[PDB]
């Protein structure tokens, strides 16, 4: 189970400026799905270290030897940058230069090393099948393989004496892969619309996106940096994780751009004819085009400021030039609506020197 | 490149069951290495990725839910369905369906999306009225003008104008919730004062809860 804080969560800043949006990993510790892959891993190294223990003897006195092969310079490499391709090379290695040698001896033997080899196997498809983990995308097996061919026959008893170390560095690189997310990726939305892929692999920009964007991070702290932030940028920012099951989100960045203060022009509209047929009568006041988006709208009925019988709406930022459009609708029975003369919309605005109001007669 | 459509009620009861349906097209789930999610979003919250499926059908569940969700596939109609069983209030999402790949473990195409509502509430059509412009909603060389969408249950509903003909300057107001029960938005346009006398506006709203269609001409 994989959560994202995403920060910050809101975030307003001006055309040309630098944002960046930073999602942190949290990890919490979870047969032939990729849900319970990870989990299971304990169980399969829990299988190797039982059919290993029962040939441990056989194979540590057979190799009469003391220089140790599997060297810690194998788990440097394990844990390294290249540690993926080191990890197969050892599984290969051990699947195709040891094990078809050494499994021919007793029955019991070799019920055993076939089970060993049977569960690398295994264990290779899985990989290659979830969160891709195989294929990949080092001096150390270089060292190990030139060791084994010195050894001769004599190289076999030795790898095999040394499995329970190998076990353990497969432990180890995928105690490390768990505790991590592999990649990173980012997605916009504009409001009403569905999200679009904007950041895959951590770093990678997709299709339509421009070099304004760029992905950074790894192991647990990742981030998304617009480096010229334009009017088109606002949007909501999520992170996405598909490295483990189930797939989550960050909480989102919510992203409006700054602008020079514009004011609001005004309109109102009386009620229509055939509402008013109906009973009810709703008096429509329009603040077009104006930022800021705080406005403060009133509604005045022969003088009497109103409350409770109106409802705001207001726009999304404009996607071009960054400014909102508000309406305020009072609601009104008929009968009520005809009891007065005078309806007013007040609005005040920091682009508005004083307030502006719009009336009209019954 | 690839696209998908969802499908599927617009209003559902409680503790009934929700069945959801994705069509795509330009890629095929007997593809080895396709996958097909579904991911929802309530209103004002977070995406929440729900489950998916894969050409070997190989399935997978959100456990914040599970018990509650099946999906399955049909790769000759090319075709995914959710089922939510006992739906809740606080499952009213609109729901995506998104295409991902062994090579990705990331959808890299959604869906438009279908927005789904749990209510004991029946459907209802809306009323549809004429904003119109006079001197009161005229500013320079423009005047506004609109339509007013009352009353309505549940989400959505479209509004366009002329059929389509007139585009710019088009604010439709996100809905609001009404003490009612019932939603409500309007439709405004600005348009050249100098055409008031001379163009005719209609507009078109489509609330396809409730099979409703209305044309509202709006004049002076």
């Amino acid at each position: 189970d994989i959560q994202m804080t995403q920060s910050p969560s809101t975030l307003s800043a001006s055309v040309g400026d630098r944002v960046t949006i930073t999602c942190k990993a949290q990890l919490s510790s979870p047969e032939n799905s990729c849900t319970h892959f990870p989990g299971n891993l304990p169980n399969m190294l829990r299988d190797l270290r039982d059919a290993f223990s029962r040939v441990k003897t056989f194979f540590q006195m057979k190799d009469q030897l003391d220089n140790l092969l599997l060297k810690e310079s194998l788990l440097e490499d394990f844990k390294g940058y290249l540690g993926c391709q080191a990890l197969s090379e050892m599984i290969q290695f051990y699947l195709e230069e040891v094990m078809p040698q050494a499994e021919n001896q007793d029955p019991d033997i070799k019920a055993h090393v076939n089970s060993l080899g049977e569960n690398l196997k295994t264990l290779r498809l899985r990989l290659r099948r979830c969160h891709r983990f195989l294929p990949c995308e080092s001096k150390a097996v270089e060292q190990v393989k030139n060791a084994f061919n010195k050894l001769q026959e004599k190289g076999i008893y030795k790898a095999m004496s040394e499995f329970d170390i190998f076990i353990n560095y497969i432990e180890a690189y995928m105690t490390m892969k768990i505790r991590n997310v592999g990649y990173m990726h980012w997605y916009q939305q504009k409001p009403g619309k569905a999200p679009k892929l904007l950041i895959y692999d951590t770093s990678k920009l997709a299709s339509g996106v421009p070099s304004r964007f760029s992905g950074s991070g790894s192991g647990t702290a990742f981030t998304l940096t617009i480096s010229s932030l334009q009017p088109d940028d606002f949007a909501t920012y999520y992170c996405f994780q598909g490295s483990g099951y189930p797939f989550t989100f960050g909480g989102g960045t919510k992203l409006e751009i700054k602008r020079t203060v514009a004011a609001p022009s005004v309109f109102i509209f009386p009620p229509s004819d055939e509402q008013l047929k109906s009973g009810t009568a709703s008096v429509v006041c329009l603040l077009n085009n104006f930022y800021p988006r705080e406005a403060k709208v009133q509604w005045k009925v022969d003088n009497a400021l109103q409350s409770g019988n109106s409802q705001e709406s207001v726009t999304e930022q404009d996607s071009k030039d960054s400014t909102y459009s508000l309406s305020s609708t009072l609601t009104l029975s008929k009968a009520d609506y005809e009891k007065h003369k005078v309806y007013a919309c007040e609005v005040t605005h920091q682009g508005l020197s004083s307030p502006v109001t719009k009336s009209f007669n019954r | 490149q690839v696209t998908l459509r969802e499908s599927g009620p617009a209003l559902v009861k409680p503790t009934q069951t929700l069945t959801l349906t994705c069509t795509f097209s330009g890629f095929s789930l007997s593809t080895s290495g396709m996958s097909v999610g579904w991911i929802r979003q309530p209103p004002g919250k977070a995406l929440e990725w729900l489950a998916d499926i894969w050409w070997d059908d190989k399935k997978d569940y959100n456990p914040s839910l599970k018990s509650r969700l099946t999906i399955s596939k049909d790769t000759s109609a090319n075709q995914v369905v959710l089922k939510v069983t006992n739906m809740d209030p606080a499952d009213t999402a609109t729901y995506y369906c998104a295409r991902s790949m062994i090579t990705n473990w990331y959808f890299d195409v959604w869906g438009a999306g279908t927005t789904v509502t749990v209510s004991s509430a029946s459907t209802k059509g809306p009323s549809v009225f004429p904003l119109a412009p006079s001197s009161k909603s005229t500013s320079g060389g423009t005047a506004a003008l609109g339509c007013l969408v009352k009353d309505y249950f549940p989400e959505p509903v479209t509004v366009s104008w002329n059929s389509g003909a007139l585009t710019s300057g088009v604010h439709t107001f996100p809905a609001v919730l009404q003490s009612s029960g019932l939603y409500s938005l309007s439709s405004v346009v600005t348009v050249p004062s100098s055409s008031l006398g001379t163009q005719t506006y209609i507009c078109n709203v489509n609330h396809k809860p409730s099979n409703t269609k209305v044309d509202k001409r709006v004049e002076p």
